[PDB]
């Protein structure tokens, strides 16, 4: 079946996989391969949702010196981005310490919060987020970021697209462009009763249905 | 992408000294003494099987252990675009560059004598700035710095 | 003159010395003296009101890899009492994460700023105290932060006592009494000139012309 | 103020091993093998001149380096009030306590293999909780372990 047409593709891939497909065993198969294959000092990056689709990804994988990271999509922001290069971009008064109840409406007060409190904020609408925003404005004002980001992945991978914020979908999309790093996409069309959390399905679907430089894959299995 | 310059103070029969560098270098002179601890300290810096031991009460200029030994290496990182070891070093580096400074690192080494314990600890930093320079983090017997230098030493004996 | 009677002495000091006295070079000796007669594991805290004086005592003395604290009384409670012990006191949720705009004029507010703005607070009063406060309150509630306290040092060197407010002379007391730790204390009764910061000279005067502890010495050098 | 307990795992022709402790310990038996990796075992948890390499892949029970390494000791600070060299571990120790466990102090010890580069890293931690250790602190070659410990090896050959 198509399942030995991925591990055989390299670069910018769709799997529109439905539930009960096997994501997972994909995904790891997938990851295995390119590791294997690839014998520079590039590393990888998946992006989940929850902790526990981390914590078993991490299992799976087992243990290297190589250095991957392996989390939630909230955590990959925070350790790449925002934590070491807040003071780059905007000055050395922004603080780069924080632990996450003192969620606002907007985005200046937000950086009010970051700054004088010393706590990462939040919105109270959930249709908008300021970390995806935040990390995006980071990205194009500090050089050493973008060049960091270049130098350290070659991969990054993505699962459980639907349920994808408009934020979440510029951030990939300005890493997937402007830095030339490949992505590899798997999402369930029909899964986005997660709505209630600012969920827009139209993204994947229009990726699907007008990507041109995307490969795209369907599993039955 | 290139090495530009190492600075040496109070470390064996060095007390101050300054030579530029290149990729390619060729020491010699008569002095034969020197030139072996150029090579040492080469070595403390960047091997770590090596720096895995302190340094001793010979180790500090004129045995008086109450002076600093410093070793500060200096780089340039203007080719990123064009080369692939500026890129194995940058993705090791992450904040302790600065976008003003874009194109030189440094690369430093530090030893103060515990008269008490009567050893001499060696503590490395990292930075873009010269008056700013950060620990090089690393978890037990490793440093992030191992991660990127491969030091190769040959001698016909030994 | 006196100041051999100083270094010949070893338990709770005053030493009343007007301007232009020497009292740094007597603190230095006896700080010398102290930490050369002894030859056990505990250590000194050397606290004052400035990062100047902080840094000459520190040059002054010079390497050791004995654990010896000298800086300021601020960054005394935040580096020993405060951070270490603050969710061993009252729980798990209050942070031990801060950089330090955000004043109030209530003590509960504090508490309410440190751990959902995760930011250290402040008293818009500066006759009253919210750092030496709290250090007091966790000193009182966890036992592991006065074993530590009393494990880790054997005398504490406390300059220009004039400047200080209640709080302070609270926990110094405390210290002094409940956890059995000998005092240095060195003053001039009329430079209280900082009043303005909430300095109470009531404490330092009522230590001399009260206290039965004390040893005494005035110097006109 | 008392040893306590000590467990190893993997290490070496040890598997699974629990032995219980005192102040003063005697060891003695046919074996002649095990005997001496229970000193090495004590040596590399407490010993930095041991510490300082690593572990090799004849370090590995079964020479199977996929399986981790864990050594931990356990100790008893029930009397200090009246002992002098529990404050001299509390003074070094300050937050990896809790009050509701100031009775009982862990150090382990965690080694994994790295395949790639053909080294095994020691890593330590201390902790009150068994469930929750962190990373004792440290700069350059020295860790904040090495401040309370002095363990003297004798033999009467080398």
């Amino acid at each position: 079946m198509s399942r030995e047409q991925i591990i055989k593709d390299g670069g910018n891939i769709l799997v529109t996989a439905g539930a009960g497909s096997g994501k997972t065993t994909i995904l790891v198969s997938k990851i295995e391969a390119d590791l294997k294959e690839n014998k520079t000092h590039y590393s990888i990056a998946a992006v989940t949702f929850t902790n526990k689709a981390a914590k078993e990804i991490e299992g799976r994988l087992g243990y290297s010196s190589r250095g991957n990271f392996i989390g939630t999509n909230d955590g990959f922001v925070e350790s790449e981005i925002i934590r070491p290069f807040i003071k780059d971009a905007f000055g050395n008064d922004y603080p780069d310490n924080f632990t996450a109840d003192n969620q606002f409406a907007s985005y200046d007060k937000g950086l009010q919060v970051l700054k004088y409190q010393n706590i990462l904020g939040t919105y109270s609408n959930p249709k908008k987020n300021f970390k995806f925003q935040l990390a995006l404005d980071i990205l194009k004002k500090s050089l050493v970021a973008r060049q960091y980001i270049f130098s350290k992945y070659f991969k990054i991978f993505i699962d459980e697209y639907q349920d994808s914020d408009k934020d979440m979908h510029n951030l990939f999309m300005y890493l997937k462009d402007q830095l030339k790093i490949k992505l590899f996409i798997v999402g369930d069309p029909k899964q986005s009763i997660y709505i209630w959390r600012g969920a827009e399905p139209e993204n994947f679907n229009g990726l699907i249905e007008n990507s041109t430089d995307f490969n795209k894959y369907h599993l039955t299995s | 992408m290139k090495f530009s310059n190492i600075t040496i103070k109070n470390f064996r029969n060095f007390e101050k000294v300054n030579i530029n560098l290149d990729n390619k270098n060729v020491i010699f002179g008569m002095n034969d003494i020197g030139k072996t601890n150029f090579l040492y300290a080469l070595r403390f810096l960047l091997d770590k099987e090596i720096r895995k031991f302190g340094f001793n009460k010979s180790d500090y200029h004129k045995h008086d252990t109450s002076k600093k030994i410093e070793i500060i290496l200096t780089l340039d990182l203007s080719n990123y675009e064009k080369d692939e070891d500026t890129k194995k070093l940058i993705s090791v580096v992450k904040g302790a560059r600065t976008s003003a400074n874009a194109d030189v690192f440094y690369i430093a080494l530090e030893s103060k004598y515990d008269d008490k314990e009567l050893y001499g600890n060696i503590i490395l930093k990292w930075g873009s700035e010269l008056d700013n320079l950060i620990d090089i983090p690393g978890r037990g017997n490793i440093n992030a710095l191992d991660n990127v230098f491969k030091v190769i030493y040959i001698n016909p004996l030994v």
